[PDB]
Protein backbone atom coordinates (compact mmCIF):
# COMPACT_ATOMS: atom_id res chain seq x y z
CA UNK A 1 0.00 0.00 0.00
CA UNK A 2 0.57 3.76 0.03
CA UNK A 3 3.93 5.45 1.81
CA UNK A 4 3.90 8.16 0.29
CA UNK A 5 2.77 10.92 2.65
CA UNK A 6 4.24 14.46 3.63
CA UNK A 7 6.85 14.08 6.39
CA UNK A 8 9.47 11.92 4.42
CA UNK A 9 9.98 14.89 2.58
CA UNK A 10 10.12 18.29 4.13
CA UNK A 11 12.45 21.44 3.24
CA UNK A 12 9.91 24.07 2.63
CA UNK A 13 9.56 24.48 6.36
CA UNK A 14 12.91 25.66 6.96
CA UNK A 15 12.54 28.15 4.61
CA UNK A 16 9.34 29.25 4.17
CA UNK A 17 8.89 30.46 7.96
CA UNK A 18 8.64 34.34 8.46
CA UNK A 19 11.12 34.08 11.80
CA UNK A 20 13.82 32.69 9.64
CA UNK A 21 15.01 36.46 8.76
CA UNK A 22 14.74 38.05 11.86
CA UNK A 23 16.60 35.03 12.68
CA UNK A 24 19.43 35.54 10.88
CA UNK A 25 19.62 39.60 11.35
CA UNK A 26 19.93 39.43 14.98
CA UNK A 27 22.73 36.63 14.68
CA UNK A 28 24.36 39.04 13.06
CA UNK A 29 23.28 41.91 14.76
CA UNK A 30 23.72 40.83 18.18
CA UNK A 31 26.93 39.00 19.17
CA UNK A 32 28.65 41.90 20.59
CA UNK A 33 27.18 44.74 21.83
CA UNK A 34 26.99 45.85 25.21
CA UNK A 35 24.43 44.56 27.02
CA UNK A 36 23.36 47.94 28.18
CA UNK A 37 25.23 50.99 26.33
CA UNK A 38 27.18 53.62 28.11
CA UNK A 39 26.39 56.57 30.46
CA UNK A 40 25.89 60.27 28.86
CA UNK A 41 29.78 62.07 28.19
CA UNK A 42 31.29 62.91 31.29
CA UNK A 43 34.96 63.33 30.38
CA UNK A 44 36.57 63.83 27.22
CA UNK A 45 40.10 64.94 29.07
CA UNK A 46 40.63 69.15 28.89
CA UNK A 47 39.99 69.92 32.50
CA UNK A 48 36.65 71.06 31.42
CA UNK A 49 34.88 67.63 30.62
CA UNK A 50 35.24 67.37 34.33
CA UNK A 51 32.84 70.36 34.42
CA UNK A 52 30.48 68.99 32.49
CA UNK A 53 30.46 65.59 34.32
CA UNK A 54 29.30 67.31 37.77
CA UNK A 55 26.74 69.70 35.98
CA UNK A 56 26.31 69.24 32.25
CA UNK A 57 25.90 65.42 31.99
CA UNK A 58 22.89 64.34 29.69
CA UNK A 59 21.04 62.77 32.55
CA UNK A 60 21.24 66.52 34.17
CA UNK A 61 18.39 68.69 33.02
CA UNK A 62 19.25 70.71 36.23
CA UNK A 63 19.93 74.36 35.30
CA UNK A 64 23.89 74.46 36.99
CA UNK A 65 25.54 74.35 33.85
CA UNK A 66 23.45 77.21 32.16
CA UNK A 67 24.34 79.43 35.42
CA UNK A 68 27.78 78.55 35.58
CA UNK A 69 28.03 79.12 31.52
CA UNK A 70 25.86 82.42 31.50
CA UNK A 71 28.26 84.05 34.40
CA UNK A 72 31.45 83.31 32.17
CA UNK A 73 29.55 85.77 30.05
CA UNK A 74 28.75 88.52 32.93
CA UNK A 75 32.48 88.58 34.40
CA UNK A 76 33.43 90.16 30.65
CA UNK A 77 31.91 92.44 29.72
CA UNK A 78 31.55 94.02 33.56
CA UNK A 79 35.75 93.97 33.72
CA UNK A 80 35.38 95.14 29.90
CA UNK A 81 33.19 98.27 31.32
CA UNK A 82 35.79 98.79 33.49
CA UNK A 83 38.83 98.60 30.73
CA UNK A 84 36.63 101.31 28.45
CA UNK A 85 35.74 103.39 31.42
CA UNK B 1 40.10 93.22 19.43
CA UNK B 2 37.08 93.61 17.89
CA UNK B 3 33.82 93.35 20.15
CA UNK B 4 31.71 92.40 17.03
CA UNK B 5 34.46 89.55 16.10
CA UNK B 6 34.53 88.36 19.47
CA UNK B 7 30.64 88.15 19.89
CA UNK B 8 31.19 85.72 16.26
CA UNK B 9 33.77 83.52 18.18
CA UNK B 10 31.32 83.51 21.49
CA UNK B 11 28.30 82.02 18.86
CA UNK B 12 30.40 79.60 17.35
CA UNK B 13 31.34 77.93 20.96
CA UNK B 14 27.58 77.71 22.21
CA UNK B 15 26.54 76.08 19.31
CA UNK B 16 29.59 73.11 19.49
CA UNK B 17 28.33 72.53 22.89
CA UNK B 18 24.41 72.01 21.98
CA UNK B 19 26.52 68.75 20.18
CA UNK B 20 29.45 68.18 22.42
CA UNK B 21 28.57 68.89 25.46
CA UNK B 22 24.84 68.33 25.20
CA UNK B 23 24.79 65.76 22.72
CA UNK B 24 26.47 63.15 25.51
CA UNK B 25 27.71 59.58 23.89
CA UNK B 26 25.48 59.75 21.39
CA UNK B 27 23.15 57.52 22.69
CA UNK B 28 19.95 56.11 21.11
CA UNK B 29 17.38 57.45 23.83
CA UNK B 30 19.14 61.01 23.49
CA UNK B 31 19.97 63.15 26.46
CA UNK B 32 18.31 64.99 28.13
CA UNK B 33 19.22 68.02 27.17
CA UNK B 34 19.46 66.84 23.14
CA UNK B 35 15.50 66.01 23.22
CA UNK B 36 15.52 69.69 22.68
CA UNK B 37 17.32 69.82 19.66
CA UNK B 38 15.38 66.74 18.24
CA UNK B 39 12.42 69.03 18.76
CA UNK B 40 13.43 71.77 17.09
CA UNK B 41 14.90 69.20 14.12
CA UNK B 42 11.05 67.61 14.12
CA UNK B 43 8.99 71.21 14.48
CA UNK B 44 11.05 72.66 11.52
CA UNK B 45 11.02 69.34 9.42
CA UNK B 46 7.29 69.62 9.81
CA UNK B 47 7.22 73.06 9.15
CA UNK B 48 8.80 73.49 6.06
CA UNK B 49 7.72 70.24 4.64
CA UNK B 50 4.16 72.52 5.44
CA UNK B 51 5.24 75.69 3.40
CA UNK B 52 7.26 74.15 0.76
CA UNK B 53 6.52 70.41 1.13
CA UNK B 54 8.39 69.87 -2.07
CA UNK B 55 11.35 67.55 -2.35
CA UNK B 56 13.54 70.22 -1.78
CA UNK B 57 11.90 71.05 1.46
CA UNK B 58 14.79 69.19 3.33
CA UNK B 59 17.51 70.83 0.44
CA UNK B 60 17.00 74.15 1.82
CA UNK B 61 16.54 72.91 5.18
CA UNK B 62 19.90 73.10 6.80
CA UNK B 63 19.77 77.28 5.76
CA UNK B 64 16.44 77.41 7.59
CA UNK B 65 17.74 75.48 10.31
CA UNK B 66 20.77 77.90 10.85
CA UNK B 67 18.86 80.87 10.39
CA UNK B 68 16.55 79.46 12.88
CA UNK B 69 19.49 78.71 15.81
CA UNK B 70 21.61 81.93 14.87
CA UNK B 71 18.66 83.78 15.91
CA UNK B 72 17.65 81.59 18.94
CA UNK B 73 21.21 81.84 20.35
CA UNK B 74 21.54 85.59 19.60
CA UNK B 75 18.84 86.17 21.89
CA UNK B 76 20.46 84.50 25.04
CA UNK B 77 23.41 86.86 24.20
CA UNK B 78 21.42 89.46 24.56
CA UNK B 79 19.73 88.46 27.86
CA UNK B 80 23.51 88.42 29.20
CA UNK B 81 23.54 91.76 31.03
CA UNK B 82 26.68 93.21 29.43
CA UNK B 83 27.30 91.31 26.23
CA UNK B 84 25.67 92.73 22.82
CA UNK B 85 24.00 91.00 20.29
CA UNK B 86 25.20 90.35 17.23
CA UNK B 87 22.03 91.21 15.68
CA UNK B 88 22.11 94.41 17.37
CA UNK B 89 24.24 95.36 14.94
CA UNK B 90 21.54 95.73 12.27
CA UNK B 91 23.49 95.94 9.04
CA UNK B 92 24.28 92.31 9.49
CA UNK B 93 20.67 91.85 9.69
CA UNK B 94 19.40 93.52 7.24
CA UNK B 95 22.02 92.72 4.80
CA UNK B 96 21.30 88.91 5.62
CA UNK B 97 17.53 89.45 4.53
CA UNK B 98 18.01 90.93 1.37
CA UNK B 99 21.03 88.80 0.15
CA UNK B 100 18.27 85.76 1.22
Amino acid sequence: VSTLIPPKVVSSKNIGSAPNAKRIANVVHFYKSLPQGPAPAIKANTRLARYKAKYFDGDNASGKPLWHFALGIIAFGYSMEYYFH
Amino acid sequence: LTTFSLYTIIVLLVITSLYTLTNNNNKIIGSRWLISQEAIYDTIMNMTKGQIGGKNWGLYFPMIFTLFMFIFIANLISMIPYSFALSAHLVFIISLSIVI
